[PDB]
This record gives C-alpha cells, structure tokens and sequence, in this order.
C-alpha cells in the first residue's frame, strides 16, 4: 500500500 | 483544488473519480484494496454511479482506465448533513480493480496513529481550480499543505470543528468543490497514509481559510468493522 | 434563516423538521399529503431519521407534536452532489400524519405554473440565524423575499444556476445551513403553493446574495410519477 | 391544501 510505482513530484516537500 | 499543480500521471494510483452514468465527475475517492473505495458520505454516491480508476486526464480519449461498478454503498450511520461530521462512505465494488503500476491502494492508519500539526501532507483531486469556474479541470491536480491542530482550526471555524475532523491548508491552496471524498495523505514510514477525506470548507474555497477533512484515525475502526462483516 | 422573524406558532402547518433519534434537527421538509414529505436530496435522509410535524419551539417538550417514521426514501436519480441540481427527495411515511390545525399540507404547483420575478414569497425553517452560530434557533423562523429571474440570478452565481433551480432573496434576509429541504412558498390562486425547496447558497449566508432553491415546477412531474407508482 | 387554519402574520408582506 501507499508507495506508488510512479513517483510523485511535488513543489512543497 | 485551488492553486495546486498538475500531478505526474499515475503518481497517485489510489485516486479514483466517482462519475455518474454519463461520465460526469462529482467526487473523488481512494482505493484501500482491490474491492473497496473510501469516499465522503456527503457525495451522495449510489449504486448507479461508477468508480473510475487509473485516470489522469478526463478529457483524454485514450488512457487505460477501469470503470468499475458499485455493488454496495455503506454510509456511516453517524454522518449528519448539518454538522457534516463523520463524513465517510465505503463503496464495495462489484468487480475487483486490477492493480498495476497506475492503480493500487493507499495505506490506512491505525486508530492510535498521530500526525502532528505542521506536517506537510498532500491532497489530490479533480475539484474546481477556482470557485467561479464552470467546469472541473480535465487533469488531476495536487497541492501540498500543512495539517493544523483542532485548537488552531477552531480559531477559524469555531465549534463546527468536531473530533472526527482534521483541518489542513490556509496556506495558499485549498480543496474545493468536486475534491470531496478524495485523499489527504501524509508520509508515514515510507508509505503515503490516508489521514483525511476531503470534506468541507468555505463555498469560495478561500486559500487563507483551512479546508476540513474527515479524520481517518477517528473512523478507521468503523472502516475495519465494515470490511470484516461484508 | 438570517434576519428572519419568529413565525406565529402553527401558521406554517406543512413545515416539518427532519431529526436524528436524539432530536437533533438537520433539515426541513414539507408535507404534501398525509403520507409524503418533500425535502432536499443533499440532506442525506435515511430511514433511521424521523419526521417531526406540528412543532414550533424545538426547545420546548410540552408542544403536541407528531414524530413520524420514514418507510422509504426516494431520492431523484438525477440529483448531482457537485452541481447540486435536482436537489429533491421524497419520503414516504410508515405512519400517516393526522391533519389538524397545526399539521396540514402545502399545495404543489402544476408544471406549467409561472411565478413572476419580483413576486414576494416566503421561506421558513430552523436553519442558522447567523453563519457563525453554533446552534440552530429553537423557534420556527420565517422571512419574506422576492423571486429573481434565472437571468438576474446568473449575475451573482454565473453558470452554476441551472434550469431546475430558482433564486430568491438578496434582500436583507437569507436561507442558511439547516434550512435545506424546507419550503419556498408563494400564493397561487389564493393558496400557498410550493415553488422552491431550500437548496444551496453562500456559506456565509450573506443577505445581499440570493439563496438557490430547487424549482418545483421543473420537478413536479417526477414527484407525481413517484407518488403514483408507490 | 395551502390555506393554514392559523393565519400567518409577516412583516414583509
Ligand atoms: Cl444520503
């Protein structure tokens, strides 16, 4: 659960 | 989401879209396993609505999405439409989703978990990007935002804030119309965990006012009890 | 209702209160005959909720009231929780109300009835009297307010205004949270007849912004078909 | 329907 195969890229940490 | 940004496609694999039978998106949801989705009770989901998993761009012709039917709706019996407390509904799917690199589950917290005020968390959805906008964005949005203590939240909302709620935002972004039911996730031990369900806020979606979310730790035992019995 | 006034007790005999089993009021409704109540679909009523008729002061336990059980909930299948269009639900009671001086029915309009813009109608309910208030008021409130045309209402709300909606207000008074489901009534041929179902508006319940109601003429044929088949 | 046995009294009408 909760660990994407395609990594999220966010501006805020 | 107001003032958010487009997400990387497939990077929030548990994010689902709830749509009527014509493909009109009205709420979000999260997959918690292959057969079950969690969303907001105020979304008013019925067994004629459909769950769409694996979507990124709702204006895209071609995307490999799974349109799943709902077999059963389980609204929390303590939900109250005036206070908007206990805003959580579970959907049991008639056909299991197929997990893949763009479709998988979010983790649920334990009832004793604790997420500190100040932690930077994330919320996603296809809700309005401006309260005056006519339509929801075609592409999934995301924003990172801080959690708040109930005590600080009450500075803005007074006694409207109940123990089954948790607030976040008031920092330049905001959940908005159409985001409801979607996830507010925070990182715990390397995995994104479901700490809130997009629930309510100001009808202007003001970015200087905190959005309010159903507090998943206060409701996880009811979720577990419903999954065990059904 | 914000800036309303107390009603004369028993003078809006079709006005009912929808409560959970501890007496917590969360929406209004109107009796349309002895067995049926019309309310808003966003109230989220279930068969565990109760209809209370004949009430004026909800802080009094000495009034002669009728607490009626709900046998079945009929939510309009076109309701949508994002646009909030087609906001209407019908409740069939398992026990018929007993009509009396303080309990009786409102008239439904015919689908071709016209109600002109500028007509002064009335809305009632136990909704908040201030958006920051913690509790709904004990005694039944009422306000007079003018109908707006959908064109003028679009000046304030844009494309959110749909054909099955009608606006009223922006005249120093306003429906507010907890008024939903109750009546917007206008006189037609000498009798008060249901023109609108309190539905949505600004979350500050601003009295210079119009309230939005479900337009009963656009929905009465669904009502009559549901009554006839059930 | 729609008459009430107890007449309403309104300021604004
Ligand atoms: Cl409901």
């Amino acid at each position: 659960c909760g660990v994407p195969a395609i990594q999220p890229v966010l501006s805020g940490l | 989401i107001v003032n958010g940004e487009e997400a990387v496609p497939g990077s929030w694999p548990w994010q689902v879209s709830l749509q009527d039978k014509t493909g009109f998106h009205f709420c979000g949801g999260s997959l918690i396993n292959e057969n079950w989705v969690v969303t907001a009770a105020h979304c008013g989901v019925t067994t004629s609505d459909v769950v769409v998993a694996g979507e990124f761009d709702q204006g895209s012709s071609s995307e490999k999405i799974q349109k799943l039917k709902i077999a059963k709706v389980f609204k929390n019996s303590k939900y109250n439409s005036l206070t908007i407390n206990n805003d959580i509904t579970l959907l049991k799917l008639s056909t299991a989703a197929s997990f893949s690199q763009t479709v998988s589950a979010v983790c649920l917290p334990s009832a004793s978990d604790d997420f500190a005020a100040g932690t930077t968390c994330v919320t996603t959805g296809w809700g309005l990007t401006r309260y005056t906008n006519a339509n929801t964005p075609d592409r999934l949005q995301q924003a990172s935002l801080p959690l708040l203590s109930n005590t600080n939240c009450k500075k803005y909302w007074g006694t409207k804030i109940k123990d089954a709620m948790i607030c976040a935002g008031a920092s330049g972004v905001s959940s908005c119309m159409g985001d409801s039911g979607g996830p507010l996730v925070c990182k715990k031990n390397g995995a994104w965990t479901l700490v809130g369900i997009v629930s309510w806020g100001s009808s202007t979606c003001s970015t200087s006012t905190p959005g309010v979310y159903a507090r998943v730790t206060a409701l996880v035992n009811w979720v577990q009890q419903t999954l065990a019995a059904n």
